[PDB]
């Protein structure tokens, strides 16, 4: 399994 | 042997027209078991393993969705990156990710990985201790800190010591026959004449797993490491992976020449002459 | 899973330290904490956030929290209670992941009664409005130790003991109201339902 | 930098001539992922080749397997062409059984 | 962080009503929690992104919609009496030090009938002079009686400006019949003075009381006023005595 989403905001570079 | 998972991401920019595109895979050990790409009709993660086909509808949601939300973050990624650097929209970029799990003798994790890459250079990486980042240059500083100060690094060490490894465990136990199986290479060695007076002896290494190996040749116990012909290990196409290693010798002295194979699925030291 | 916090209601006097306890049950090896605090105004304010891999310990201030995996608890302590501590803290537990359920405790009640220097417990009869028609008694400027209890009757009404604070003349005072509208209603018999300081003060 | 594709030309099992197989050109070693592969039958481009999904090695260079199924003969030869930015020429490698 | 509307409202038993949840911190997850006093706060329903929406501990009578990344919306269908509570929105990450992850929440009453509603009637009494002879302090004590739902916010007044200074309030309203469901509320407030400064008949106290009821949209067709969102109050001047 990928690394799922966050509850929050997923950040960018 | 030791087990890892690894996710690759290629998030890649166009000046042509169309959105970036985002291709991921992901791999247990050296075999394949998922892939989604942005750029079909309606994209959607899709099985690469059998052993994988059997996670139940809710999984590939699951997957899918994870991965178009990160179709969407690249492209801003991607935007990002280009005014760190200053370049224009007339160029053709792209963000490389490789992150994933190592597996312990305990079953736990060994170690968690995490880079990323600009343009084919490194960029920025999660150190060992996964709380903290090394970037590569002044740019990659400016994620660094936008990534501590959002607490990013706690975020991956949650799925690299969490899920990550109970994932692995969970796949290396639905697929045992042949992720924990080591398929041993069939060998054996080829003559071609390549002159009046000398000839190629080939030492043909097939259908191994995983694709770690060596070959070499020997004359009379001395390595010929200098005048070897070793190509690099290529894919059969069907999950095994395929190696040769040549030498050009003199005609008749076949029987000084010895070609040795180490390989995971070979318990014991194996030497190989030609056979007429 | 689950979050337990056991303790319903907490009474301390200021500069007494007090303890809210936290136990909860995770199916995850990875998860994170919150607490919460609910000033009477209603509204939520973030305390804490402690992600399970973290430390045992952490002060910011007069707050400091045990997270003690092992013992599956997260407590909360704060060091020399004060009268802006008052509220209901609450407990939380979640996964990391978008899919995954925020889960809330029952809250604890924190109230922090001022240290009343110079008691002087009264009951007063307040003047009425010349407008309507009520009367109302008036209990006050006593002591943290007393508790003011409900009344017996359905016709009388009493509040619960109020924290007054005159910012200007650093004074704290303690008070409850109770009123009826019905004949019997004297300020003598009020408070009767409550035990009360012997030496109350009641003016005829 | 910009990294110029590897190639190999190769079948998925000894070739045997009658006997059904696969013809595999391996690119790797490349940098940035834009590439064209064609399989050649005696100068033709085959259709319906199909290729793996996109990868990378530790260093960041990509690696694609491009396959078709195929029944080799004495007389048919076969070939991969490869084109790639760093390359100002189409590179035809040409396919020999016994590499 | 989080917002959310409407922050009061009145509903009759069978009607609709959609409260609105907003977040503009691009995150993918929401959550919709009622709070009841006791249970503390149980999750409805929550949506782990865009048009996706799961099941909480209590999602019964719920329906809840993810039209946006930005919105998530809670329907009450068919409003039941025992649907009365207070709605908080919430969207968590990882700072919760600068962002606000809860909305202010939403009171709503559900009621069995509008004419149940009933705006407060206010009282100030003036402190007795046994008081400020024993204490040299002042008491006044504001009443506000007879007001359904309890959706009231009271706050004192003196000289024109509001003070917190000697204020206190009553926690949670007080029903006025413990015995019934729908049951007027009572609400105590002190306003605690120097005697001096209640002995000056130039200084003025006013205790106000804002009431949430009945908006413009409600229909009404009774003898008595309206029982709108509004103001009541009660006035005081100080009195030498």
């Amino acid at each position: 399994l990928p690394e799922p989403l966050p509850q929050g905001q997923l950040t960018a570079y | 042997g030791s087990h890892s998972m690894r996710y690759f991401y290629t998030a890649m920019s166009r000046p042509g027209r169309g959105e970036p595109r985002f291709i991921a895979v992901g791999y247990v050990d050296d075999t394949q078991f998922v892939r989604f790409d942005s750029d079909a009709a309606s994209p959607r993660t899709e099985p690469r393993a059998p052993w994988i086909e059997q996670e139940g509808p809710e999984y590939w949601d699951r997957n899918t969705q994870i991965f178009k939300t990160n179709t969407q973050t690249y492209r801003e990624s991607l935007r990002n990156l280009r005014g760190y650097y200053n370049q224009s929209e007339a160029g053709s970029h792209i963000i490389q990710r490789m992150y994933g799990c190592d597996l312990g003798p305990d079953g736990r994790l060994l170690r968690g990985h995490d880079q990323s890459a600009y343009d084919g250079k490194d960029y920025i990486a999660l150190n060992e201790d996964l709380s903290s980042w090394t970037a590569a240059d002044t740019a990659a500083q400016i994620t660094q800190r936008k990534w501590e100060a959002a607490r990013v690094a706690e975020q991956r060490r949650a799925y690299l010591e969490g899920l990550c490894v109970e994932w692995l465990r969970r796949y290396l136990e639905n697929g045992k026959e042949t992720l924990q199986r080591a398929d041993p290479p069939k060998t054996h060695v080829t003559h071609h004449p390549v002159s009046d007076h000398e000839a190629t002896l080939r030492c043909w290494a097939l259908g191994f797993y995983p694709a770690e190996i060596t070959l070499t040749w020997q004359r009379d116990g001395e390595d010929q490491t200098q005048d070897t012909e070793l190509v690099e290990t290529r894919p059969a196409g069907d999950r095994t992976f395929q190696k040769w290693a040549a030498v050009v010798v003199p005609s008749g002295e076949e029987q000084r020449y010895t070609c040795h194979v180490q390989h995971e699925g070979l318990p014991k030291p194996l030497t190989l002459r030609w056979e007429p | 899973q689950k979050v337990t916090q056991a303790q319903t209601e907490i009474s301390v006097v200021e500069k007494e330290d007090v303890t809210l306890d936290c136990v909860y049950e995770t199916r995850d090896t990875t998860y994170y904490l919150f607490w919460y605090k609910q000033p009477p105004s209603g509204e939520l304010v973030f305390l804490i956030r402690r992600n399970s891999f973290d430390e045992q310990n952490e002060i910011s201030g007069r707050y400091s929290w045990n997270f003690q995996k092992s013992t599956s608890s997260f407590n909360f302590t704060i060091t020399a209670s004060q009268v802006v501590d008052s509220a209901v803290y609450f407990c939380a537990l979640s996964g990391f992941y978008n899919t995954d359920k925020l889960i809330f405790g029952t809250g604890t009640r924190l109230q922090v009664f001022p240290n009343i220097q110079n008691p002087d417990p009264a009951v007063y009869q307040l003047r009425d409005s010349k407008s309507s028609d009520k009367s109302v008694c008036l209990f006050t400027d006593f002591d943290s130790q007393t508790n003011v209890s409900q009344s017996k009757d359905s016709d009388v009404y009493i509040t619960d003991k109020c924290v007054l604070d005159m910012r200007s003349m650093d004074f704290k005072s303690n008070s409850a109201v109770a009123w009826s509208n019905k004949s019997d209603f004297a300020c003598a018999n009020a408070f009767n339902n409550s035990i009360i300081p012997e030496d109350t003060f009641f003016p005829s | 930098i910009q990294r110029t594709p590897k190639i190999q030309v190769y079948s998925r099992h000894p070739a045997e001539n009658g006997k059904s197989n696969f013809l595999n050109c391996y690119v790797s070693g490349f940098h940035p992922s834009d590439i064209e592969v064609d399989l050649l039958k005696n100068g033709e481009r085959i259709e319906k080749v199909e290729h793996s999904d996109l990868s990378f090695s530790k260093d960041w260079s990509f690696y694609l397997l491009y396959y078709t199924e195929f029944t080799p003969t004495e007389k048919d030869e076969y070939a991969c062409r490869v084109n790639h930015v760093t390359l100002s020429q189409p590179k035809i490698v040409k396919w020999d059984r016994d590499m | 962080g989080v917002t959310q509307t409407p922050k009061f409202q009145v509903l009759k038993t069978g009607q609709s009503m959609t409260l609105q949840c907003a977040q503009d911190m691009n995150h993918n997850s929401m959550y919709w929690y009622r709070q009841d006093p006791g249970m503390g706060l149980r999750l409805i329903y929550y949506s782990a992104s865009e048009g996706t929406t799961d099941k909480g501990e209590v999602p019964n009578g719920y329906n809840v919609s993810r039209l946006n990344k930005r919105e998530f919306s809670l329907r009450l269908e068919s409003a039941a009496p025992s649907q009365t509570s207070v709605y908080f929105c919430a969207s968590p990450g990882l700072a919760g030090e600068y962002e606000q992850y809860f909305g202010p929440g939403t009171r709503l009453t559900v009621t069995e009938d509008l004419k149940n509603v009933f705006p407060p009637e206010v009282a100030v009494f003036e402190p007795s002079e046994a008081e400020i002879s024993h204490t040299q302090k002042a008491t006044l004590v504001c009443l506000a009686t007879g007001f359904y739902p309890d959706h009231v916010e009271l706050s004192w007044w003196v000289n024109g400006k509001e003070v917190h200074s000697g204020v206190c309030t009553d926690p949670q309203p007080l029903k006025e019949q413990p015995a019934l469901n729908d049951s007027r509320y009572a609400l105590s407030s002190r306003l605690r003075v120097s005697a001096t400064f209640w002995q000056n008949p130039r200084n003025h106290f006013r205790c106000q009381v804002q009431f949430y009821g009945l908006s413009e949209n409600d229909e009404w067709t009774q003898d008595r006023a309206k029982p709108v969102t509004q103001i009541v109050s009660a006035e005081a001047w100080g009195r030498a005595d």
